[PDB]
């Protein structure tokens, strides 16, 4: 569904997941930043495009960035 | 003459304008004694209203068919005290509030956390710079010629 | 199990778990008379085919509305009696 | 049990916190990096909740802020019975209060705005007002200036103790949680104390004072010439020689030979016919009996003794059986949130404003006030509006209690649940409701509208074509006009002469409140109203529900009572906070109040108010067009609308200018505030960053960042602007027109 | 028969037009491949 | 090949009242998401479709609506009550996918096992302009 | 009685006396909408009945011409045109919902949690029966309410 996408201007703070209340995304190790973690995006069927992520992503401009794209019934967010 | 206007000192629908008021003014006139203060407040408003028309008159306006004063603005030397001298006496204190500012702005530009000036605003600093706008004119043209005025992007 | 003390996650049986429940659907048998069920089935076959059935429904109804347009007089629908009236001169002579 | 917990000295009376502005919130306290701050400063002003976790510190912050709006309201009452004082036409009014309009305030001649002291009477030049004050101070006895002047010091006097009060109550002694929590004492005296000795007190100067000296007032005596109030307490034959029950004093009291004092405390139930109010005679009785009812109400809470219902033992007893544990723990959510509390009393308070907007215009209780149609007609618009403002504060005070102050685990309650659980219910058969009502009281219009416009009036639904008529609502208004006799004897009259076995009272050449008919018009737009309230209670109902959790953000109380949006996904989740649904609510609350006022202003002018001649043939300000014209929209543009605005926009050089200068003024902000309501921070946090980019360029870049509006402010500064420009559009219409034709 | 048209035609496109298209365009919708 | 799936076992669920934001015909053709934990003790808590329900001592088992549902109880869970918490999808067919830490542990520590993807190597403004992946799949972030 | 639906508290719904009561739910069973096993076709003309009547109902005495003379005759010709356009929207309804030849998609279960068999209605062939009782009872409850207009005005309100 929606296109998250994590950039490599990230600083492996862990607050674009644990803001994100869906389980889209999750942090892996990286060598790009003095925390050694980076964020990823697996799980981007189950993404609603809240950008909770993005919304705490305390960059230049963001490193997570979410793409509206095509909405299916879990990123519209339906229980029905 | 200009523009198909007579001047208000010799036009006839603007005198009426005046005996109309005059007479709208002595009809809420007629219901309080004259010595009271209602009526001598009217008989004052009466006397601004005939005053304001015959000074309107003395200017030179030019009063349109309608019969009021239509302002000339193209810059007929006659015209100065519409639009330009007025123009020019304006301008002159929107500098000044825009210099004092600005100057204001620069000076509390080199303080630790600025944004607190801006609330909090330094009086002493302002009426030490309150007067330094009255020479705008000249102080904004040689911050342009210095290149004071203009910021550089960098 | 679905029946256990609060347990409601049969992963057997989903359709309890889900909610799939029938909750009026009665599967009583017929109850109606056989000799008029019969008569309906053999007189309401014909609209069995649901695009044979829409086909005839739109092509019928609009023919039978325009019949009816077409053929009703001014008695029932004043915009076929017509003025029946003189025509008012509009303002400034009539324009 | 109950006590005086007060601990002193809390906090230091110093100008330290406020040369720090923003002290009260933690990132309000460090500084201006954005503009965005100063909004924060202000809109977290009074939220006192989020500067701290407990209740003590909050309890002694809003008991001191209600002192300083008592002070603020003495302040104001100081004012109004000053300029009535000093600025008025009162003495004058007296004298001829049918023609000689009340006015209490005079603009001073700088720029020809002199022209709004006009000919309101008594050789006085200034504002017609609309407030009553005049009315009440005939209903008072006051009958001078320097009463009304000594009453302003008084006020003022009591406006600085109050100031002192906050002040003492939150700087030098202020009252922990424990004192506030006594709601059983609370409730004991705000009944039995101040409501019950208040009505006391009051009926005690109605028929002391307001009694005697408005029996001459009505008695053809110049006031001038009648004795002054105390004449009645030091002199009692004065007193006695026209209600010579009081030469028996209290004898007849306590003996409870009450039988002999109906000369002053009446049954009489009917208007004055010398001047259209209520008989002040049946007001005294009235507050007297208001008093032994709230004095017996207010020993009904245990506060120390044996005696009383403690507030626990009362809710925790009504258990219902499919209800669950009902009323308990209601107690514990009330007395530890503010906010709940606020939230009832803010729908009871707003409620009640409107019962008295209800109760004041068909039982006129002053003196010429329903003569004076521009103060019945304001009054009722007013107190219409403030009780709608009060009931949609009171959905998003809920709302704040469910996200905040709302706790399941240690301040539980059974009913909230219960009510959260089938909320879907709830709304959907409100959302379905409000679709009906709707339908069936403004489709009618457009039935109506269209059949009059194809030429079929003999189909509309109208009190000619199709009956609509309130059957229910006719049955209760004639059973109300025959209510004198076995239902309610020893009342001489109807309790209200606005139905339709009643009479006309004529006062001078004014009609004062004839009975009102009702047909189909007036089904109609009660189902408008009744349509306008379901929908308003669906949004805020709604928003309180959800304030928590949807199926689309069940996490809705994480991101707080007062928040935009959770961004664009779930198809967009904009306004799914409370604010924004109380934001929405605020709309149609006033929907709701503006056909509700737009009603009451035609039904007037129209079946009710006017003129009556000498010779009895009462004509209507409009023409009795209400029935024939409010049956469609177009009547209402045409025949209310346009044509009573008539006297707003022709009011130019006139003594009703600034009315129609509010007029265009207040058209403006609404539209104004739709440049709020429909457009988006972004936009404008754009331009901004390039009109920035024209200051840096200049040198001009202010610290406090120049940004856009937040979301919710620009949907708080769109609704406030639209609430206020209709508003004022409203009232500047309907006082020009109530003015000028009178 | 040309007072007679709009008996025909106004009937016809405006009910049967939306029939045929509506009910098209409802299958257009609800198709799979 | 380090974490297995719990495939969580009928586990009884919360004392609950019943009420109106439960599963929909949503659960009866769709997946709906159930999330297990493992109380100390019988306490309260605020569900995420309206309502208190009163959790088990042991473990529970709730069927709520949807994944931010469970997601956001989960994190009320672990915040307010410090109890480890597990969600799945239960789709009408039978499987039951494990998903919440798919690792065992939650997703903010960077534990490696996890595959990054969603994963631009460069700044946010070097991505190319859409003309340059017009009449193309790739929109503009996918190169 | 408000317990949830079969005793499960979170699906979205209530045994309220409204819902699930030996009366309410008696009535929402022993009806043409809820007789699952006997086929549709019975089951929608015993609907298009009951629907023809109660909307000959609102169209002699409430309509254009309620006060001619042409109010029962064109009133239940309305209300016949309504009926063909209800048995309209109902095939297309059909037509949309499910195509042809799938199983039904009722639910197999009931309350009592019995393995119940689905209601064919919810099928194609299922749903076109019951549409095509719908119009020819819908049919024949406007002519017979007609009829009753006709030979039987006077027990009946005129107003
Ligand atoms: C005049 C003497 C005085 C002084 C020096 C202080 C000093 C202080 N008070 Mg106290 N207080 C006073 C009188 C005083 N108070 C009175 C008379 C009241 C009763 C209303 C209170 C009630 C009170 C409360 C309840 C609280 C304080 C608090 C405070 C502290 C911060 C106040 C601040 O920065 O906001 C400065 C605010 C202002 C200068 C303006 C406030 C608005 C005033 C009261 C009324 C406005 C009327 C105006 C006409 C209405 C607007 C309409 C207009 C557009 C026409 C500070 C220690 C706070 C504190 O210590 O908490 C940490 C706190 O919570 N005060
Ligand atoms: C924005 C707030 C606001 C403003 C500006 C006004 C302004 C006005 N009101 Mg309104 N009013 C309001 C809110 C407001 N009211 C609310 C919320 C209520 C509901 C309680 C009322 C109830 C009310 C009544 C009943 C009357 C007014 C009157 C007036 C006018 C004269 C003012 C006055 O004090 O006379 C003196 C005030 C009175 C004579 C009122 C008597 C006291 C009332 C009946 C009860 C006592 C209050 C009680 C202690 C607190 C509530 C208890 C709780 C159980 C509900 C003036 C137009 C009077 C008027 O129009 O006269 C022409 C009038 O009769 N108002
Ligand atoms: C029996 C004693 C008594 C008397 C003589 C009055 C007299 C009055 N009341 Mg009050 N009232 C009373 C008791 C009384 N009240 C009590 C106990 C209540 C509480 C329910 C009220 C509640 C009340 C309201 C809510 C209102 C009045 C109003 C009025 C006035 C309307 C005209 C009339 O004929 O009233 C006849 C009064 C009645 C028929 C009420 C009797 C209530 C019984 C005794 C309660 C049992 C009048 C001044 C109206 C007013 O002031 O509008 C301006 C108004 O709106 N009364
Ligand atoms: C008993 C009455 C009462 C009380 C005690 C409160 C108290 C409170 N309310 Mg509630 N509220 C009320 C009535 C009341 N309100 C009413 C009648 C409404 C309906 C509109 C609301 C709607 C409401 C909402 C929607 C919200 C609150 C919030 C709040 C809290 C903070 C407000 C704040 O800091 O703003 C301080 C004051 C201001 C910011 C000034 C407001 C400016 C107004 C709109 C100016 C224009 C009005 C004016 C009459 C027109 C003249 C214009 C002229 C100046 C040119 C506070 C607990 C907020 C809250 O709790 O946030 C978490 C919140 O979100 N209230
Ligand atoms: C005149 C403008 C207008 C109209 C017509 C509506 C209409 C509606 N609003 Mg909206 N609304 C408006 C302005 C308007 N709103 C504005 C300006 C705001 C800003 C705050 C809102 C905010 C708002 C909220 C927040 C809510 C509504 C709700 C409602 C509904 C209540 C009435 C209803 O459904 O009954 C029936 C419909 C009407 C009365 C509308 C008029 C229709 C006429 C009678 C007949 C139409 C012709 C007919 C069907 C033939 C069709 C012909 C064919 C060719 C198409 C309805 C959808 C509420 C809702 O959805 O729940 C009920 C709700 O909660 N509205
Ligand atoms: C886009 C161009 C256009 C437009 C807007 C209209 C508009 C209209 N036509 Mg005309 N018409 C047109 C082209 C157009 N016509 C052409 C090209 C023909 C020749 C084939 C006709 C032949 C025609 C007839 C015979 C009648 C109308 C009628 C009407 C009215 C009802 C609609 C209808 O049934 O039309 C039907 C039109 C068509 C099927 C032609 C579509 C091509 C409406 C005012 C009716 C009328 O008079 O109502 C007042 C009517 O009886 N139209
Ligand atoms: C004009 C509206 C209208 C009217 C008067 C009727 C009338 C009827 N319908 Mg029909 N129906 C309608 C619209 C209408 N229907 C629509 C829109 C649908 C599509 C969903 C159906 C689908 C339908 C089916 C499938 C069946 C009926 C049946 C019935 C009959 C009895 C059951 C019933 O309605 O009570 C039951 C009522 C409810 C379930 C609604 C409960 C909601 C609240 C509690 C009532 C509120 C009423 C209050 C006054 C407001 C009765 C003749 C049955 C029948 O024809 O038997 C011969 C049948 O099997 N209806
Ligand atoms: C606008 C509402 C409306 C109107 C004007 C009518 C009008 C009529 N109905 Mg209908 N009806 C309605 C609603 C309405 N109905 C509804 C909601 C129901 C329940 C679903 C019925 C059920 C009903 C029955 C059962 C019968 C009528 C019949 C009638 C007729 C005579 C009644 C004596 C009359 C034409 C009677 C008849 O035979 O019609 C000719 C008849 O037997 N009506
Ligand atoms: C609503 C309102 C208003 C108004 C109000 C009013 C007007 C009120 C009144 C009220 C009142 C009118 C009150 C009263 C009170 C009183 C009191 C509170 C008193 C007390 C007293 C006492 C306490 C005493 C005691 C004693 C004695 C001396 C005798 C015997 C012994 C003893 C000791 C018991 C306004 C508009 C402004 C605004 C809005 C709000
Ligand atoms: C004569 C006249 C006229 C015309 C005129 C014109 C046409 C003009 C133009 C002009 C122009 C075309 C101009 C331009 C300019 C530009 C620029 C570019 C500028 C700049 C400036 C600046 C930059 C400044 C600044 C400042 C100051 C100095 C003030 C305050 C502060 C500040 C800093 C703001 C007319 C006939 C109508 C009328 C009469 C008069
Ligand atoms: C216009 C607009 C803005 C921009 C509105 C701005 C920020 C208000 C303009 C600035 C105000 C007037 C402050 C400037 C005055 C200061 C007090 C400075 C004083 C200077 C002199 C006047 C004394 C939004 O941010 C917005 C957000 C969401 C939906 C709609 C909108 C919207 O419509």
């Amino acid at each position: 569904s929606h296109s998250v996408k994590i950039y490599d201007t990230c600083i492996g703070c862990t607050q674009c997941v644990r803001a994100c209340p869906t389980d889209v995304l999750e942090m892996i190790p990286w060598d790009g930043c003095k925390a050694k973690q980076i964020a990823s995006a697996p799980r981007t069927e189950d993404c609603v495009g809240c950008k909770r992520c993005e919304s705490a992503c305390p960059t230049d401009f963001l490193s997570v960035r979410v793409y509206l794209w095509h909405e299916t019934t879990r990123s519209m967010g339906l229980a029905y | 003459d200009i523009s198909g206007l007579t001047p208000c000192k010799d036009s006839k629908q603007f005198a009426k304008r005046e005996k109309q008021q005059i007479k709208k003014l002595e009809s809420s006139l007629k219901l309080y004694a004259p010595e009271s203060a209602p009526a001598l407040a009217l008989n004052a408003q009466i006397e601004k209203t005939k005053r304001r028309f015959d000074n309107y008159g003395k200017y030179g306006l030019l009063c349109g068919s309608d019969g009021l004063p239509h302002l000339i603005v193209n810059g007929d030397q006659r015209h100065w005290g519409e639009f330009i001298t007025p123009g020019i006496l304006f301008l002159y204190i929107a500098g000044w509030i825009g210099w004092v500012g600005r100057s204001y702005l620069i000076a509390i530009s080199g303080e630790k956390k600025p944004a607190m000036k801006e609330i909090i605003i330094d009086v002493p600093l302002a009426s030490r710079i309150i007067f330094r706008g009255f020479i705008w004119p000249v102080a904004a043209y040689r911050e342009f010629l210095n290149g004071d005025l203009i910021a550089k992007d960098v | 199990k679905y029946g256990d003390k609060s347990v409601y996650f049969d992963l057997e049986d989903l359709g309890n778990t889900t909610g799939q429940w029938d909750v009026y659907g009665s599967d009583a048998p017929s109850p109606y008379n056989p000799l008029q069920s019969k008569f309906f089935e053999t007189f309401a076959a014909p609209f069995t085919k649901r695009g044979l059935l829409l086909k005839f429904l739109i092509l019928g109804g609009g023919s039978l509305l325009t019949y009816v347009s077409a053929n009703s007089t001014g008695d029932v629908l004043p915009i076929k009696r017509g003025p029946q009236e003189p025509p008012k001169l509009g303002p400034r002579g009539k324009l | 049990e109950v006590k005086i917990l007060v601990d002193r000295d809390p906090i230091k009376t110093s100008f330290e916190e406020w040369a720090k502005p923003g002290h009260f919130s933690r990132t309000i306290a460090k500084g201006p990096d954005t503009t965005t701050w100063i909004w924060n400063l202000h809109a977290d002003a009074h939220d006192f909740d989020s500067h701290t976790s407990d209740l003590e510190e909050i309890s002694r912050k809003v008991f001191s802020a209600h002192f300083g709006q008592l002070s603020i309201i003495f302040l104001w009452l100081s004012g109004m019975y000053f300029h009535g004082a000093r600025f008025s036409n009162y003495e004058a009014w007296l004298s001829d209060p049918t023609h000689i309009g009340p006015s209490a305030q005079v603009v001073w001649p700088i720029v020809g705005q002199e022209i709004l002291n006009g000919d309101v009477g008594g050789g006085f030049r200034g504002i017609q007002i609309t407030s009553g004050f005049f009315q009440i101070w005939r209903a008072s006895g006051i009958t001078s200036e320097l009463q009304l002047y000594c009453t302003a010091i008084g006020a003022l006097v009591f406006a600085a103790l109050m100031l002192f009060a906050g002040w003492f109550h939150y700087h030098k002694a202020a009252p922990k949680l424990a004192w506030f929590q006594d709601v059983e004492s609370m409730l004991n005296h705000h009944l039995a104390g101040l409501l019950g000795l208040g009505s006391l007190s009051w009926a005690g100067h109605q028929v002391h004072v307001s009694l005697p000296i408005n029996q001459f007032l009505n008695a053809g005596v110049d006031p001038k010439e009648i004795p002054l109030p105390h004449e009645f307490i030091l002199n009692r034959d004065l007193l006695a020689q026209l209600y010579p029950s009081f030469a028996e004093g209290a004898t007849p009291f306590f003996t409870l030979n009450w039988s002999k004092y109906s000369e002053f405390l009446t049954f009489r139930g009917g208007l004055d016919p010398v001047t259209g109010g209520l008989w002040l005679t049946d007001i005294a009785h009235h507050h007297l009996a208001i008093a032994i009812l709230f004095l017996i109400a207010g020993h009904m809470y245990r506060t120390n003794w044996g005696i009383g219902h403690g507030i626990k033992d009362i809710l925790e007893a009504h258990k219902g059986p499919f209800t669950g544990q009902g009323h308990k723990g209601l107690y514990e959510i009330l007395t530890t949130s503010w906010h709940a509390q606020l939230s009832l009393n803010l729908a009871m308070l707003g409620s009640l404003t409107i019962i008295v907007a209800h109760h004041m215009y068909s039982m006129p209780p002053y003196p010429y006030l329903a003569t004076d149609y521009a103060t019945q007609l304001s009054l009722f618009t007013h107190h219409m509006w403030i009780g709608g403002f009060l009931i949609v504060g009171a959905a998003a005070h809920a709302a704040i209690f469910m996200v905040r102050d709302y706790d399941p685990t240690n301040r539980y309650n059974d009913l909230l649940d219960r009510v959260l659980r089938h909320r879907d219910a709830i709304i959907s058969h409100l959302n379905w409701v409000c679709i009906f009502l709707g339908f069936h009281s403004f489709g009618l219009y457009i039935h109506n509208d269209t059949m009059s416009a194809l030429g079929r009036p003999q189909d509309m639904f109208s009190d000619t074509a199709i009956q609509l008529q309130p059957v229910f609502a006719q049955w209760i208004q004639n059973t109300h006009a025959l209510a004198p006799g076995v239902t309610a004897p020893g009342e001489t009259a109807s309790t209200s002469l606005t139905w339709g076995g009643g009479e006309l009272v004529a006062v001078g050449g004014k009609v004062a409140l004839l009975p009102i008919p009702l047909g189909t018009a007036d089904f109609l737009v009660h189902h408008i109203h009744a349509f306008t309230i379901h929908v308003t209670v669906l949004i805020l109902l709604k928003g309180v529900l959800f304030a928590r959790s949807s199926r689309l953000i069940p996490d809705k109380a994480n991101l707080g009572f007062r928040f935009p949006c959770d961004g664009p996904g779930r198809g967009g989740t904009c306004q799914v906070s409370a604010w924004d649904h109380v934001f929405l609510g605020l709309f149609w609350m006033y929907n709701a109040i503006s056909v509700v006022i737009f009603h009451f202003s035609w039904k007037m002018q129209s079946d009710v108010w006017g003129s009556i001649s000498d010779q009895g043939v009462v004509t209507h300000i409009t023409g009795g067009n209400f029935a024939q014209s409010s049956i469609t929209i177009n009547g209402w543009l045409r025949d209310f609308l346009w044509a009573q605005a008539s006297q707003v926009i022709q009011s130019y050089g006139s003594s009703l200018s600034a009315y129609g200068l509010f007029f265009l003024g207040a058209h403006f902000v609404w539209a104004f505030s739709l440049m709020f309501l429909f457009s988006g921070r972004g936009y404008w946090q754009e331009l901004i960053e390039s009109i920035v980019w024209a200051h840096n360029k200049l040198k001009v870049a202010p610290a406090t960042q120049p940004r856009a509006l937040s979301i919710i402010q620009g949907r708080a500064v769109g609704v406030t602007h639209y609430l206020l420009g209709g508003i004022a559009t409203t009232w500047a219409f309907f006082l020009a027109r109530i003015i000028a034709v009178g | 028969t040309f007072n007679n048209l709009p008996s025909i035609f106004v009937p016809l496109v405006g009910l049967v037009f939306p029939a045929i298209a509506m009910a098209s365009l409802f299958l257009h919708i609800q198709k799979n491949k | 090949g380090f974490t297995p799936p719990q495939l969580d076992p009928n586990t009884p669920s919360p004392i609950f009242a019943g009420s109106t934001g439960g599963l929909l015909r949503k659960a009866q053709v769709e997946e709906f998401y159930v999330i297990t934990w493992n109380s100390p003790k019988e306490q309260i808590f605020e569900m995420p479709t309206g309502g208190a329900a009163i959790m088990r001592e042991g473990p529970n088992l709730l069927k709520l609506a949807r994944k931010e549902q469970c997601l956001a109880l989960g994190t009320r869970l672990r915040s307010k009550y410090k109890i480890t918490y597990q969600f799945y999808r239960v789709f009408p067919n039978g499987e039951v996918q494990y998903l919440h830490p798919k690792d065992g542990v939650y997703p903010e520590k960077a534990n490696p096992g996890r595959e990054g993807v969603g994963l631009n190597m460069r700044s946010i403004g070097k991505n190319v302009s859409p003309i340059e992946v017009k009449f193309t799949g790739k929109q503009s972030y996918d190169l | 009685v408000v317990q949830p639906i079969n005793g499960d508290p979170f699906i979205g719904s209530l045994e309220t006396p409204v819902t699930s009561s030996p009366l309410i739910a008696w009535y929402l069973s022993n009806l043409p909408g809820y007789r699952t096993a006997v086929n549709p076709l019975l089951r929608g003309v015993e609907v298009g009945l009951a629907h023809g009547f109660f909307l000959v109902g609102p169209f002699v005495k409430a309509g254009p011409l309620r006060n001619t003379a042409y109010a029962g005759s064109a009133g239940s010709l309305a209300a016949a045109g309504l009926v063909v356009i209800l048995s309209m929207c109902l095939t297309i309804y059909g037509i949309s919902s499910f195509k042809e030849g799938e199983p039904s998609i009722a639910p197999s279960l009931t309350l009592t949690g019995r393995k119940k068999q689905p209601d064919q209605l919810q099928t194609a062939d299922g749903w076109a029966k019951f549409t095509g009782g719908f119009f020819f009872g819908g049919i024949s409850g406007v002519t017979w309410a007609y009829f009753l207009l006709y030979v039987l005005d006077l027990p009946y309100f005129v107003k």
